[PDB]
RNA sequence: UGGCACCUCGAUGUCGGCUCGUCGCAUCCUGGGGCUGAAGAAGGUCCCAAGGGUUGGGCUGUUCGCCCAUUAAAGCGGCACGCGAGCUGGGUUCAGAACGUCGUGAGACAGUUCGGUCUCUAUCCGCCACGGGCGCAGGAGGCUUGAGGGGGGCUCUUCCUAGUACGAGAGGACCGGAAGGGACGCACCUCUGGUUUCCCAGCUGUCCCUCCAGGGGCAUAAGCUGGGUAGCCAUGUGCGGAAGGGAUAACCGCUGAAAGCAUCUAAGCGGGAAGCCCGCCCCAAGAUGAGGCCUCCCACGGCGUCAAGCCGGUAAGGACCCGGGAAGACCACCCGGUGGAUGGGCCGGGGGUGUAAGCGCCGCGAGGCGUUGAGCCGACCGGUCCCAAUCGUCCGAGGUCU
RNA sequence: CGAAUGCCGGCAUGAGUAACGAUAAAGAGGGUGAGAAUCCCUCUCGCCGUAAGCCCAAGGGUUCCUACGCAAUGGUCGUC
RNA sequence: AGGGAAAGGUGAAAAGAACCCCGGGAGGGGAGUGAAAUAGAGCCUGAAACCGUGGGCUUACAAGCAGUCACGGCCCCA
């Protein structure tokens, strides 16, 4: 009995550990979508990361496209139909935890409010390091 | 003064009748260890004390 | 349905703050100290908390406990001298015992708080 | 009836075939029976677990050793189960196969003294124009004359929540026989930390 | 949440511009509209020709919401703007385009036509 | 709408609206049924049937009506034209003013026009909640039986049977089976989404600590602004009406005389509704008819009109005081009290903020870099006797009989 | 005299009930005393500052200062 | 201008309670005066409403303009 939590924690048996780590910066990926009579189809959804909200398993985040006229804002589990999920820039280099401020006055005024985290981009590049011995090791 | 009043006065029965629930309760007492004296339990009281902690006087 | 929470309160919150600030500046200036019931109850973790900040003793902890009591002579005396006498002591720097009789005034049941040791 | 005795440990949501469903997670560990109801002798046919195993030896009067699993009556006691009479030897989780449809009766948290339009949704008066000094209450609660009095029944505000609350026809997800778990589709009555029991369902 | 008083922005060449809500399609006493349904609505600005007219009684379909709509998945989609594109009393587009995103709520509804005319389903 | 003037002029508030309902059936929908000038589909008309349902706006003070857009339907009435010690006060109806109009005049017109004081404290009955006392023919700790109450009872669209029965075709079924909706009801906080009064940051004025740096108060009862766990919540989640069994209503039959025929009836026997009874959920032995099952504790110890009507110690047990609670107005209820993890601290994890201070480096400077996902950290999941539930006291059988 | 919403006085009921007169705000330690939440002292905290500060006119008529006091007056207490 | 109350009584004699006791006082309890102190000081007599304490009968499955008639039980001088 005791632990009412460690319980909960041993239903989680769904977690994932494989998907990039990133934050209010600038991810863009895939999914799912079924349509058809088939299950198939993977669809990619480009953008703005506005909003990580923590809560161990089951916790969510959401992204922020204009596509064409309209803006358009998604909210993802971080668990299950997400196939890959590579990142375009970690830039960010955002000063707050939620930055939904951006919606209002977005154009190219988000762009010199949201420059490039040139930390966080060199160690991006120097986490390069594949082991490149092979038949050579 | 002013709208709900009542209607006739409460008679002597019925006055007494409320109050049979107004009786008092006595103090609730133990004989003070280390001190003949009574008190109130889990008090400190002043013909005696404590041990590992304050109280009245020592000379 | 208010309270399946706590943190207990009368008045409001700049003077309630206040309040256990100045209990605290109290206790720490005169090891001994004698109120109602519920306010030693609270006064307990809020003053526990400012000893265990003295003991790890780093300008940092310092500058921490300047905003809640405010005299540097009396942080001093906290760091120097009260601090020490605990250390090896994991918690609970601190008592509450109920004294017996009520002011004649309010009915009010009293108690004292005493540093430890 | 199958049925054994359990707890509310908590919520929350898993996937299946390709969507998150809801789930409440109970713990209805080992329950123990300590007696049999007969028709010849109670009147009924019925059976007694408990739960809880946990005692301190505090047990005086109801010691009843009298049946051979006493093994230290339960904290959270023991409740019958009406036509239920298994091999007589402890009800773990087994029983509950996952797909199987039940019912749940629990101790729905409690509100105290409720105003009406909570206890009842009453519409209440206009946050604005007119008065001032009604914007929560009941209005009328009555005619004139005839018949000069009010229901028995009518709708005022009290004491709200606190009750036995049976929901009923849920789900069974899953079961854990290993940890005595039992997964239902979300939405159990009371709060976490909670006596509940669990039987099967009146369906189709 | 789409309900009667509601203002749409219209996103097909009809020649209207913006439209209001005057009832919703569901049942005898539904409370609000969503992604895929049906409304009635008439006309409150319009561009100089085209079919349609300021003042015209209307009916319209539901493509694009500001409040999120709830995947059965367990995720969930928003638009900047609460959308709508006009219908015929037999159900098909009268407009030959639509512009910006749709839902694709749309296609289990049955709203085929309007899907693929779509510049983008989301 | 009136007639009459019987209680009410030491007062029985008066139209319309809102809030909360409850009852009638002379039934607007949905359920049974008979005729039809019922091909089918769709109607007409009458009979049985309230169990539940009976939308949103434009105009006017309106009731009512007309109109827009929908619906399975947008039912008619009673309860002082239900409800002003429950709210409103737009209308008639006090005092001001004007138009038309009548009057020599002062003044007048359910004709118009603009304006105009609606009372903190519930004694009894009644209602919604919650306790104290005694009883239940020994005294206890538990678990139940359900006499008898209450809650709930709605309804559409599309697919398949089949575009097949029917058909002058130009449409379209019964019977039976699936899938989605709309409102309404109980519960819940995973997700979505709110609040989150000091959990974290950013900013302005000013006064202060200590000159720099760093901080504190006040600018609400949060100065302002950007975020935000737990709990409490609906815009969010899950469930619900039902299956089924019995008896019936109009109505459809079997067998059958009075009355050699025929008749549902007079002796008997079958079908038959969203309705009745039971079934589902909830309360319940003050059910003074006070129930039942499991387990425990038993001795007269000393005195009257001899089993308490007796005082004082017991038994099994139960209170008092204490630490607390998703329990709570108080009480009650639950859990703990050293033989202990109940609250406080302290330690780990969750969670929120979003790189503290100090130093070093770069810029004339405002600043910028690194150290650093740093520093601070309510409620949530846990651990640990450091602090605190110490020590004690009081009740409580000794049980008359066939 | 039993009645006059009679007159004068006394005591009841409502009732341990509504209230205790600005939501600027309090805490502790020392005194004194038969007796202190309510008096004196000290240290924290909060409120006013074209005032909730200072100076005159009117009106009031010893309320000014001091020593002894607390039955009453003070919306509680009172050594003030 | 004017309106306009309430409120009398120890004892023949103050002989108006020294002294002791509990209490900060106010009150009381002893003592003492008096024929009498429930004549002790807003004190002769001290009625009624109203408020207490003690004792007998009586009541927790009832229901009423509160009484009356009849039985029956208990409690006090026959
Ligand atoms: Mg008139």
């Amino acid at each position: 009995m005791n632990r009412g939590a460690l319980i909960k924690l041993v239903e989680s048996r769904y977690v994932r550990t494989d998907l990039p780590e990133f934050r209010p910066g600038d991810t863009v990926r895939v999914s799912y979508k079924v349509k058809e009579g088939n299950r198939t189809r993977i669809q990619d959804f480009e953008g703005i990361v506005i909003r990580i909200r923590r809560n161990g398993f089951n916790t969510t985040f959401t992204v922020r496209k204009v596509s064409y006229g309209v803006g358009v804002e998604r909210i993802f589990p971080l668990h299950s139909p997400l196939i890959q999920k590579i990142d375009i820039v970690q830039r960010g280099r955002a000063r707050r935890a939620k930055l939904y401020f951006i919606r209002n006055l977005s154009d190219r005024e988000i762009r010199r409010k949201l420059r490039a985290d040139r930390k966080r981009i060199d160690q991006d590049r120097a986490a390069e390091r594949a082991a490149k011995e092979e038949a050579q090791k | 003064a002013k709208h709900p009043v009542p209607k006739k006065k409460t008679s002597k029965a019925r006055r007494d009748a409320r109050r049979s629930h107004h009786a008092l309760t006595p103090p609730t007492l133990v004989p003070c260890p280390e001190c003949k004296a009574m008190k109130p339990p889990h008090t400190v009281c002043p013909e005696c004390g404590y041990y590992a902690g304050r109280k009245v006087l020592e000379v | 349905r208010h309270l399946k929470s706590g943190r207990k309160l009368n008045r409001h919150s700049s003077h309630r703050l206040a309040l256990y600030r100045n209990q605290a500046k109290s206790l720490l200036t005169h090891g001994r100290i004698t109120t109602t019931v519920p306010k030693a109850k609270e006064l307990r973790g809020f003053v526990d908390h400012l000893i265990h900040l003295a003991k790890r003793g780093d300008l940092h902890a310092r500058r921490l406990v300047l905003r809640d009591l405010q005299d540097v002579k009396l942080v001093r005396k906290l760091f120097d001298e009260i601090a020490p006498r605990y250390r090896d002591r994991q918690g609970g720097y601190t008592r509450v015992l109920k004294l017996a009789e009520r002011r004649r005034g309010d009915g009010a049941p009293l108690a004292l708080v005493e540093l430890v040791e | 009836m199958k049925g054994i005795l359990g707890v509310k440990v908590g919520m929350t949501r898993i996937f299946r075939d390709d969507r998150a469903v809801p789930v409440t997670v109970i713990l209805a560990g080992p329950c123990p029976v300590v007696q049999r109801r007969t028709p010849e002798k109670d009147g009924y046919t019925a059976v007694q677990l408990g739960f809880l195993p946990q005692n301190p030896k505090r047990v005086n009067r109801p010691l009843k050793g009298h049946f051979a699993k006493a093994g230290v009556e339960p904290v959270r006691i023991l409740r019958e189960i009406r036509d239920f009479n298994p091999e007589g030897d402890t009800v773990t989780v087994e029983i509950f196969k996952p797909g199987e449809r039940v019912d749940v009766t629990g101790t729905s948290k409690g509100r105290g003294f409720a105003g009406v339009m909570k206890r009842w949704n009453f519409a209440g008066g206009p946050d604005s124009h007119g008065a001032h000094k009604i914007h929560r209450h009941p209005g009328s609660i009555g005619n004139r004359k005839t018949p000069g009095r009010v229901y028995k029944g009518k709708k005022m505000a009290g004491h709200y929540g606190a009750e036995r609350v049976t929901v009923m026809n849920l789900e069974v997800v899953d079961v854990i026989p290993e940890e005595n778990l039992l997964l239902v589709k979300g939405a159990v009555p009371g709060p976490n930390g909670g006596l509940v029991i669990v039987r099967e369902t009146k369906k189709a | 949440m789409i309900q009667p008083q509601t203002y749409l922005e219209v996103a097909d060449n009809t020649g209207a511009r913006k439209i209001m809500c005057i009832r919703v399609l569901k049942g005898s006493n539904a409370k609000y509209a969503t992604v895929g349904d049906v409304i009635v609505a008439s006309v409150k600005e319009a561009i100089p020709r085209g079919a349609v007219k300021e003042g015209d009684v209307v009916k319209a379909v539901v493509v694009r919401t500001k409040k999120e709509i709830k995947r059965p998945d367990g995720s969930a989609i928003r638009f900047d703007d609460n959308a709508a594109v006009i219908i015929n009393n037999q159900l098909e587009p009268r407009g030959t385009r639509v512009f910006g995103p749709v839902a694709r709520e749309l296609r289990e509804k049955g709203f085929m036509k309007i899907v693929s005319l779509a510049p983008e389903v989301l």
